């Protein structure tokens, strides 16, 4: 079968890149270094933006449990491309560090 | 001693529990390349002791969405066994509710035992 192409991101929750799979070149043609420290929001359409940042600050209310969102991402070459990106958060459950949120990222169509 | 970044590391799979990602953290930690787990079951790493527990763990994993394993050992690259614990979480297509992958948090609860 055709393999989606998707990449994993982690993210603290103001939405800050904190890790970025290599697959990333692939879905949206940046490096990592690219991605890294930026805010996912940056790479977002304007119209998408605000459901994007509302999206981020109901995950942790969640319970764990995973909030999808669709959305248009800027690739590389400045071309929006649908994704569907698949967010949870998680915490070490030995500590209380502030949770974070792990994302898998999947180019999608709008059809 | 080690903190707590260095004691996890994610892992991607398809939902048969062969490995289609894993971060490199998992190198320092029980000496595996991610580029060799490619392609693997999961099962092959699990310990014989919990593998029936870690099948039912995987059974509920894909029946419920999400789960959270018991404690497991999985086999490290040169001998010896790390214990672990890991949730999985079922990755879908809403459109349909058709699984696509397993994302797993796999963390550490011990150095490699042997």
């Amino acid at each position: 079968v055709c393999q989606p192409t998707r990449f994993i991101s982690r993210h603290n929750i103001e939405g800050i890149f904190t890790f970025v799979d290599h697959r990333c070149v692939a879905t949206v043609g940046y490096q990592p270094q690219e991605l890294l420290g930026k805010n996912i929001v940056e790479f977002c359409h304007p119209e998408d933006q605000q459901l994007l940042r509302d999206s981020f600050q109901q995950v942790v209310k969640l319970k764990g449990q995973v909030l999808s969102v669709m959305f248009r991402f800027r690739s590389k070459n400045q071309e929006w491309l649908w994704m569907r990106t698949s967010s949870f958060t998680f915490q070490n459950p030995y500590s209380d560090e502030i949770e974070y949120i792990i994302c898998t990222n999947t180019n999608v169509k709008n059809s | 001693f080690k903190g707590l970044d260095s004691k996890t590391f994610l892992s991607e799979h398809s939902m048969d529990m062969k490995f289609t990602y894993c971060d490199d953290r998992i190198t320092e930690l029980i000496g595996y390349h991610p580029e060799e787990l490619l392609g693997r079951s999961a099962y092959e790493f699990y310990h014989a002791l919990d593998s029936e527990n870690m099948t039912k763990s995987h059974q509920n994993l894909c029946t419920k969405g999400q789960v959270v394993s018991g404690q497991y050992r999985m086999l490290a690259k040169h001998g010896g066994y790390v214990w672990l614990e890991t949730q999985g979480t079922v990755i879908y297509n809403p459109r349909n509710l058709q699984p696509q992958c397993i994302m797993c948090v796999n963390y550490v609860l011990s150095e490699i035992e042997k």
